């Protein structure tokens, strides 16, 4: 029944974007308006294609816009980057509303220097169209050719020849 | 040891069965049925149903207790009997534990064993979900949607509820 | 009993078997079985003696485990299906389960011995509620899963009810053991034929509904549960002593009356198919049916047992019962074989 | 784990204070001591003897009262719906018709117990 | 009272849901690099 | 309206338990209906992103569906801002 | 580190069960115009370890009829699920951090009736009988009620867990939205603890000493323990759930002190109404709690699940 | 259905529930929700006759994802090897494994 | 099938064959009736939580509801018979012989 085709372990390396989940928390706003169209793109390949094998070229592009989303970010506004989500890891659920304070830090720093601009409540659940050359998938449920429809019975319908023809009966 | 949490629940599960199922005085077998409610809420915990496991749990532990006090009133004799009180409650509980054991014992020896059907015995882990990352319990969406979807559902369980106690009523009324 | 509440529980017994008839769900078909067990003790146990009693408990006891069984099955099925719709079950295992979970809520032969007790155990009215709605909803199952079950144990199971229903009612004195018995040998014409034409499943089960529920209205009429006490009818009602021989024979199976028609439709299904020996078979076993018929027409009708002085009060006092029905059920329960053809309408 | 183990220590504590009572007093067991007590004379028959029950009906509509919560604990969740509609109508359909099974039990006696 | 906090909450739960939208292409991207690389050293292992 | 004070009054000084009762489960049935929140409350639960927002693969003609988070087009949650 | 949680959790549960015995024959002593225990250690500060001591050296019995295996099981499980009612109790930070631990307690509470009914029983005798058969009917008297009061304060806090209900109440304590279901609540745990007037169970100017009058020495210190340290339980529950605590992520003992001194005063409560009222007859027990408390529970419960509908007010799953 | 008075009457009572390809609350898909449909996509429209011949493989790969015998005995196969060839001091398995 | 069924389905088949052969209290036996729904609970519930089918959720849920009415109409009948012979024996039940 064939033999799973897995790609190799050289076509699956790439850089890692090693940092904690408060740290993902804490510029996850940002990181969404700034590294939007790389991502979108590449969720529409995973809802497209079905396939993780399929999207492993877009799911790079992804990790090399995250990089460079965090390279700026130590660029100019490392330390005030810093207080906020160490604010944020120090909370067992990792709440924004306990580090309102330094979250402002942060968000003029990048706001004077980068000129970035966090998003509305909202904006980030929207649904956006995203251009792409990728074609689209065809079977991409790899479905078989589907049985044929019974031929259809169809025409005039005429009372039946000599009736219900049951034993004896004339009708 | 640890991977095999589920499965030891359910030997305990067939336990607390042949506890009730041999029939010792109902006093017992309503004992018997508690532990294996207490485990079969454990089963169920460990697939992911928090709530349903713990709610079949809640609802056994209240019907025993009505169990309990009508056997005080109506199932109980001088010497209520326990398993080992009994030839017949003896022999049907000790026939129900060896055919429990010797099922243990073949598919632990082996990693498969056939009773009537063939059933895998490399644990129970194996078949469970890889992935997993929404923000909810599938469980509670599923259980939420009885009052969205299943309004249907709610109008005959309602109505039988309902039916229920105008029905106990008349049985009870000689 | 207020008779709101009767209705109200009356309507809760039809509204369970519909919900079994008209659900695509596993789920709804066995809340509906679940409902309409429910609803019908009620109305077992509504004189409150003892008798009433031990039947309402032996038919709980019955129902019961075969609701269970019928779940089991469900599961299974959802275990090698995923999927709840009713239709032709996915494992052989669940099917076998299902088909005698719906043949004890039937009381098919060898699952039958609740059904003499606890019809003998109930009023009437309770009795022919038992023996002619109690049939629709599980034969409703029966008839969208023909296509899985196991051939040998369908057949089976008609065999073995029409000679257990045969041989038990020639024993029987109590008019209502004798209609659960002569139910139980009907009940195996029905399923016999299911495999092979599902109509006549149908066409089996109205005629027998409309002859059972003709004969169970008349021994209400004149409030008769015994041979003996039956046997006073032509000494007040000459007309009833009649129609009972009329539906007797017709129940009979002998031409030209309605109750042959079912038994010639199933002769014909089962020989298309080369089923020659079964047939065959059944037929002269429904024999000993006509036999304990032929016991009460001669008890009834065609001789005149001894009556009683008191009973010449009776004379100056009409029925007074409502005998719903009693007229069209009669009529067509003896005059319907020349319109046999009409059968394709079950179609 | 953690559950497991806080559940084992809680039980095997309460079994070694059980273990430590029955095993460091001094005993003196005798019949008399041992004997059913029942305010000084003998008991009068077994106390295994049927006990009647008095609230039987109510015991019996609790059963079925008791399982209303399960349909009825789901509604925080099922608040979140988008189709509050027909949650609403659903959610206060249950609650009434477990209303009106009380008034029915209530009105035709069978909270009473019997004498 | 309750009314004003319990919509401020809601408030605070779509912000949180929305930080989780946000990195849910780098998670998924990470989670199919992981499943895979798991999957060819299962293969390798397999064939000796 | 006479007869009805009676018994109303009749039943607050013998039940005045069950007449608190059916007040309250019949304010539960009726202010749903007459209140002018009501409305929002299926539409913040509309608003909750439990689900990720997959994008539509635009094809030219979709002047509405927006092509960033930030750009005006889609839904707005400026009602809840403020409610 | 989790063992060493463990012990800091039910040792200190089995002190304040140990003065909250000497507590309550202070109180009840001074509002009897008495004074309670003074001699043993200063102000009575002895007592509870003498009467500790006493017991764990007095004789057991084994009554002669009784069931054996029973009759040990039951004061084990009181103690065990006495103290596992603690587990998921957020003060402020729960040891167990459960989904679901509201729903946890409700199973918990139901299988720490059958040490009742399993010690009456098993006692064979005939007052420990009738003391377990009133178990079983206060239990039904309460059961319904009580789950279906804490439904409709959940609905406010859209949750099954704990903590959240001190998120719930940041701004406000739920008993302002919800003092008739605190009241009807606040007796249901008076019912549910089997406390005054609802003690019934055991019942003593009826029953002698109800379902444990078999039990002595360490058996009967078991029972003794559980029921004090249920009464503690479920005034913190209590507090929790109508008196939230503020809750300071970076000075979390300020919850713990603010939090024990509601617990502490809603426990006194305790102590306060046994000494003031009356005990209840247990066929008006059930006729409290079915015919006025759960006509209006089922009411409130429409109530409060229409009322964050129509003012737009739903709480948040998280 | 014996009535069909769902499909007559238009209204929905019960078909919601009947398969796990059928819309979920919040769009949760089931494990196999891929294997059902191409099985329900396969049959449809053509009979249980024909579609228990014409559709094995999309019944039978549904099958396996709904009860995975086929993977648990070739798991047990993998395993039971690598335990007679750890026990010969054959095969040694690598650090991450 | 996964080891669990094994147990949970030789569960079911104890309470069966518990409920079939009886004893005198017919007390026990209604235990034996709701041992095989808590069975049938558990394992309805496994198939639906593994598979991850949403919807079914609520199905065990059902199930309970419909098995508290049995119970209860079990009991309220056991009320009847023991009010009449003074025992639940069900020797005593065969005045319909
Ligand atoms: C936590 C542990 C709590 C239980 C502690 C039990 C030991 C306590 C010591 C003791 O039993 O007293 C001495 C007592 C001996 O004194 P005795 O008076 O001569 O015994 C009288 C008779 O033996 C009759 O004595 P009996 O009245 O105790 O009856 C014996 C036993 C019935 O024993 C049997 O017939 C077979 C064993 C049944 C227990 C197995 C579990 C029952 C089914 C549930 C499945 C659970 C699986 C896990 O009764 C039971 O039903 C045991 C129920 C305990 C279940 C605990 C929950 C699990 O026991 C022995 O040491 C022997
Ligand atoms: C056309 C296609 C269909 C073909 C199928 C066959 C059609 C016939 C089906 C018959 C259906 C049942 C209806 C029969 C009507 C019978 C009417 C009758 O016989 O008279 C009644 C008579 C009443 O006696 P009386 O006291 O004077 O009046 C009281 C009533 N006001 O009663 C008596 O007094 C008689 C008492 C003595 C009993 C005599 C019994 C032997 C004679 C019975 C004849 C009827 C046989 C019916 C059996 C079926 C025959 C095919
Ligand atoms: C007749 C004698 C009777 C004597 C009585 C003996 C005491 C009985 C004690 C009750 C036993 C049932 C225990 C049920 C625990 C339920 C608690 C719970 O639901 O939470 C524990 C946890 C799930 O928590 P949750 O938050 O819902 O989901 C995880 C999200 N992070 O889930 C876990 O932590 C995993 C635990 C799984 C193993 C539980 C084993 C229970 C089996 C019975 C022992
Ligand atoms: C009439 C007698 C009836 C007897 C029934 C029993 C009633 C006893 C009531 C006992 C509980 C009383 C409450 C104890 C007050 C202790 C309050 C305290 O020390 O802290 C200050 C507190 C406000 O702070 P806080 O509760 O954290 O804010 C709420 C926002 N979550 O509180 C501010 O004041
Ligand atoms: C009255 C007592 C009731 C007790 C119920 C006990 C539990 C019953 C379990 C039912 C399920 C058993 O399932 C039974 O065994 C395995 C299951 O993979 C199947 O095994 C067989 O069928 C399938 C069909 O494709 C193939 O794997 C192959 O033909 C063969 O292995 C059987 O066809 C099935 O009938
Ligand atoms: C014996 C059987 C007894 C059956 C009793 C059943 C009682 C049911 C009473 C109706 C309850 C719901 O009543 C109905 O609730 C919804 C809110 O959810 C309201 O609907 C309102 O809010 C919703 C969302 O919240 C908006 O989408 C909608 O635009 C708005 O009209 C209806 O205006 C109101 O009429
Ligand atoms: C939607 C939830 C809220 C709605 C309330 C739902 C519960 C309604 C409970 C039933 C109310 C009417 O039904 C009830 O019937 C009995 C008849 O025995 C009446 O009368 C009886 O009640 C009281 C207390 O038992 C007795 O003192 C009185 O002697 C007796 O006549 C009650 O006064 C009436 O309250």
């Amino acid at each position: 029944p064939g033999i799973v085709e897995l790609p190799s372990l050289e076509d699956l390396k790439v850089q890692e974007v090693k940092v904690s989940s408060s740290v993902l928390k804490a510029a996850a706003h940002h990181y969404g308006a700034q590294c939007d169209k790389p991502n979108k793109e590449f969720m529409l390949c995973r809802w497209e294609e079905k396939d993780p094998r399929r999207c492993l070229e877009e799911g790079k592009l992804v990790n090399q816009c995250a990089l460079e989303f965090f390279r700026q970010i130590k660029r100019h506004c490392a330390e005030p980057f810093t207080e906020y989500w160490t604010c944020i890891d120090y909370s067992g659920l990792q709440l924004f509303r306990r580090c309102r304070k330094q979250q402002a830090q942060f968000d003029e720093c990048v706001l004077d220097k980068l000129g970035w601009v966090r998003p509305d409540l909202g904006d980030l659940s929207k649904v956006t169209k995203v251009k792409t050359d990728r074609p689209l998938p065809e079977n991409p449920y790899h479905s078989r050719a589907r049985p044929e429809p019974n031929p259809e019975v169809e025409g005039d319908l005429k009372p039946a020849r000599h009736g219900s023809r049951l034993f004896f009966w004339t009708m | 040891m640890m991977l095999y949490i589920v499965f030891i629940l359910s030997v305990i599960f067939v336990m607390g069965f042949v506890g009730f199922s041999s029939k010792p005085s109902p006093i017992y077998g309503g004992l018997g049925l508690i532990v294996s409610g207490g485990v079969g809420c454990g089963i169920v915990l460990n697939f992911g149903g928090s709530f349903l496991g713990l709610m079949v749990f809640l609802i056994y532990l209240g019907g025993m207790m009505v169990v309990f006090g009508y056997t005080t009133a109506m199932a109980t004799e001088q010497y209520p009997e326990i398993w080992l009180s009994n030839k017949a409650v003896l022999g049907a509980f000790v026939t129900g534990l060896l055919m429990e054991f010797f099922m243990v014992y073949y598919v632990l020896k082996d990693k498969e064993v056939e009773v009537v059907f063939e059933f895998n015995g490399l644990g129970d882990w194996v078949i469970y979900d890889t992935g997993d990352s929404g923000f909810f319990s599938e469980e509670a969406m599923g259980i939420a949607a009885l009052y969205s979807y299943g309004t249907w559902l709610v109008i005959v369980t309602g109505w039988s509820l309902l039916i229920g106690v105008v029905v106990i009523m008349e049985i009870t009324r000689g | 009993m207020n008779p709101i509440i009767f209705i109200i529980i009356l309507l809760t017994i039809m509204l369970g078997t519909i919900i079994v008839m008209i659900s695509s769900h596993w789920l709804l078909v066995w809340i509906g079985f679940e409902m309409n067990m429910l609803a019908i003790i009620p109305i077992m146990m509504k004189n409150h003696n003892p008798r009433a009693t031990e039947a309402s408990t032996k038919y709980f006891l019955t129902q019961s485990t075969a609701s269970m069984l019928l779940m089991m099955a469900v599961i299974i099925n959802l275990m090698f299906s995923g999927q709840w719709t009713v239709m032709k079950l996915f494992n052989p295992m669940a099917s076998m389960l299902m088909t005698m979970a719906l043949a004890m809520k039937l009381g098919m032969a060898p699952f039958h011995f609740w059904v003499p007790e606890v019809t003998q155990g109930i009023p009437l009215s309770s009795g022919l509620i038992l023996l002619t709605w109690q049939k629709l909803a599980p034969m409703s199952v029966l008839y969208q899963i023909f296509p899985s079950i196991n051939l040998n144990l369908i057949l089976t199971l008609s065999v073995l009810s029409i000679l257990i229903g045969g041989w038990g009612g020639l024993n029987q004195t109590q008019l209502r053991k004798i209609m659960a018995y002569s139910s139980i040998a009907h009940m195996g014409w029905m399923t016999a034929v299911l495999p092979y034409n599902p109509t006549m499943t149908l066409l089996n089960l109205i005629i027998y509904i409309i002859m059972t529920s003709t004969m169970f209205t008349m021994f209400m009429a004149n409030s008769t549960t015994t041979t003996l006490s039956l046997s006073h009818t032509w000494n007040k009602t000459p007309i009833m002593t009649v129609l009972i021989l009329a539906t007797l024979l017709s129940m009979g199976g002998l031409p030209p009356l309605s109750g042959f028609m079912p038994k010639w439709m199933i002769i014909q299904e089962m020989t298309k198919n080369n089923s020659i020996i079964l047939p065959t078979f059944m037929a002269i076993t429904a024999l000993l049916n006509l036999y304990f018929y032929m016991r009460l027409t001669y008890s009834t009708t065609l001789t005149m047992f001894p009556s009683t002085n008191n009973m010449k009060m009776k004379w100056q006092f009409p029925l007074m019962k409502k005998m719903t029905f009693l007229p069209t059920m009669v009529v067509l329960s003896t005059m319907m074989l020349p319109l046999t053809p009409m059968l394709s309408v079950l179609e | 784990m953690n559950l497991m183990l806080a559940l084992l220590t809680n039980f095997t504590l309460a079994t070694l204070l059980v273990i430590i009572a029955f095993w460091l007093p001094q005993l003196n067991v005798y019949s008399e001591k041992t004997s059913p007590y029942e305010c000084g004379f003998d008991p009068m028959g077994s106390a295994r003897l049927p006990f009647s029950m008095k609230f039987f009906l109510v015991a019996i509509t609790f059963l079925l009262f008791d399982l209303e919560i399960a349909l009825l604990l789901p509604l925080p969740w099922a608040s979140q719906t988008a189709n509050l509609n027909t949650m609403l109508t659903m959610a206060l359909f249950l609650i009434i018709l477990l209303a009106v099974s009380l008034a029915y039990e209530w009105t035709q006696k069978g909270l009473e117990w019997t004498e | 009272s309750m009314m004003k906090w319990n919509r401020e909450r809601r408030r605070l739960q779509i912000e949180d849901f929305e930080a989780r939208i946000a990195l849910m292409p780098l998670l998924q991207a990470e989670k199919d690099r992981r499943v895979l690389q798991m999957l060819r050293e299962n293969l390798e292992e397999e064939a000796t | 309206a006479e007869r009805v004070a009676a018994f109303l009054k009749n039943v607050w000084a013998k039940e005045p338990v069950l007449v608190a009762s059916f007040a309250i489960a019949g304010l539960a049935v009726i202010l749903p209906t007459l209140s002018p929140y009501t409305k929002y409350s299926l539409m913040i639960n509309r608003a909750t992103p439990y689900n990720y927002p997959v994008p539509l693969r635009d094809d030219g003609n979709m002047p509405d569906v927006p092509s960033h988070p930030q750009d005006p087009q889609g839904p707005s949650l400026e009602w809840l801002k403020r409610l | 580190m989790f063992m060493i949680n463990i012990l800091m959790l039910i040792i200190p549960i089995l002190l304040a069960v140990a003065f909250l015995t000497l507590v309550e024959r202070k109180v009840l002593g001074y509002m009897q115009l008495r004074k309670g225990p003074n001699v043993v250690g200063p102000y009575g500060l002895l007592q509870p370890i003498a009467d500790a001591i006493k017991l764990f050296i007095k004789e057991p019995l084994r009554p002669a009829t009784s069931s054996a295996s029973m009759f040990i099981l039951a004061p084990i499980m009181a103690l065990g699920l006495a103290l596992t009612m603690w587990i998921p109790l957020p003060m402020p930070y729960p040891l167990i951090n459960m989904n679901l631990g509201v729903l946890f307690m409700l199973a918990m509470s139901s299988l720490a009736v059958y040490s009742i009914l399993w010690s009456g029983w098993a006692s064979n005798s005939k007052y420990a009988l009738i003391g377990a058969l009133r178990a079983v009917a206060q239990t039904i008297s309460y059961e319904v009620t009580l789950a279906i009061i804490l439904l409709s304060v959940l609905l406010m806090s859209g949750s099954f867990t704990l903590s959240t209900l001190i998120t719930t109440q940041e701004q406000m304590w739920l008993i302002l939205p919800a003092w008739p279901l605190a009241m009807m609540w606040f007796i249901s745990t008076l019912a549910e603890t089997n406390r005054a007037p609802f003690d019934l169970t055991e019942g003593e100017s009826e029953l002698v000493s109800g379902f444990n009058v078999e039990y002595a020495a360490g058996p009967f210190a078991l029972f003794f323990m559980a029921e004090y340290a249920n009464i503690i339980m479920m005034n913190i529950f209590t507090a929790i759930l109508f008196l939230g605590t503020s809750h300071n992520p970076h000075m979390p003992e300020l919850y713990t002190i603010n939090f024990t001194i509601k617990s502490l005063l809603l426990t006194m409560s305790f102590l306060w109404i046994r000494a003031s009222y009356p005990r209840f007859r247990y066929d008006q027990l059930m006729h409290l709690l079915w015919k006025n408390f759960l006509p209006l529970t089922l009411a409130l419960c429409m109530w409060h699940v229409s009322l964050p509908i129509l003012t737009s007010g739903i709480p948040p799953q998280t | 259905p014996f009535f069909d008075v769902q499909k007559r009457l238009g209204v929905d009572l019960d078909r919601w529930m009947t398969i796990q390809s059928a819309e979920q609350p919040h769009k949760i898909p089931s494990r196999c929700h891929a294997f059902e449909k191409e099985w329900i996509e396969c049959a449809h429209g053509i009979g249980s006759i024909r579609a228990e011949k014409e559709c094995k493989i999309e019944f039978e790969d549904f099958r396996e994802c709904l009860l995975r015998q086929k993977t648990m005995k070739r798991l047990h196969a993998i395993r039971r090897q690598r335990e007679k060839l750890i026990k010969e001091g054959k095969y040694t398995p690598p650090p991450h494994h | 099938m996964s080891m669990v069924y094994m147990n949970i389905m030789m569960a079911f088949t104890v309470s069966l064959v518990g409920l079939l052969m009886y004893r005198s209290h017919l007390m026990s036996s209604l235990l034996c009736l709701e041992g095989m729904m808590l069975s049938l609970f558990v394992m309805a519930a496994l198939t639906i939580l593994n598979s991850h089918f949403t919807l079914a959720s609520m199905m065990p849920i059902i199930l309970l509801v419909f098995a508290a009415c049995e119970a209860a109409l079990g009991l309220s009948l056991l009320v009847m018979v023991s009010n009449t012979y003074g025992t639940d024996y069900v020797q005593n039940l065969n005045l319909l012989q």
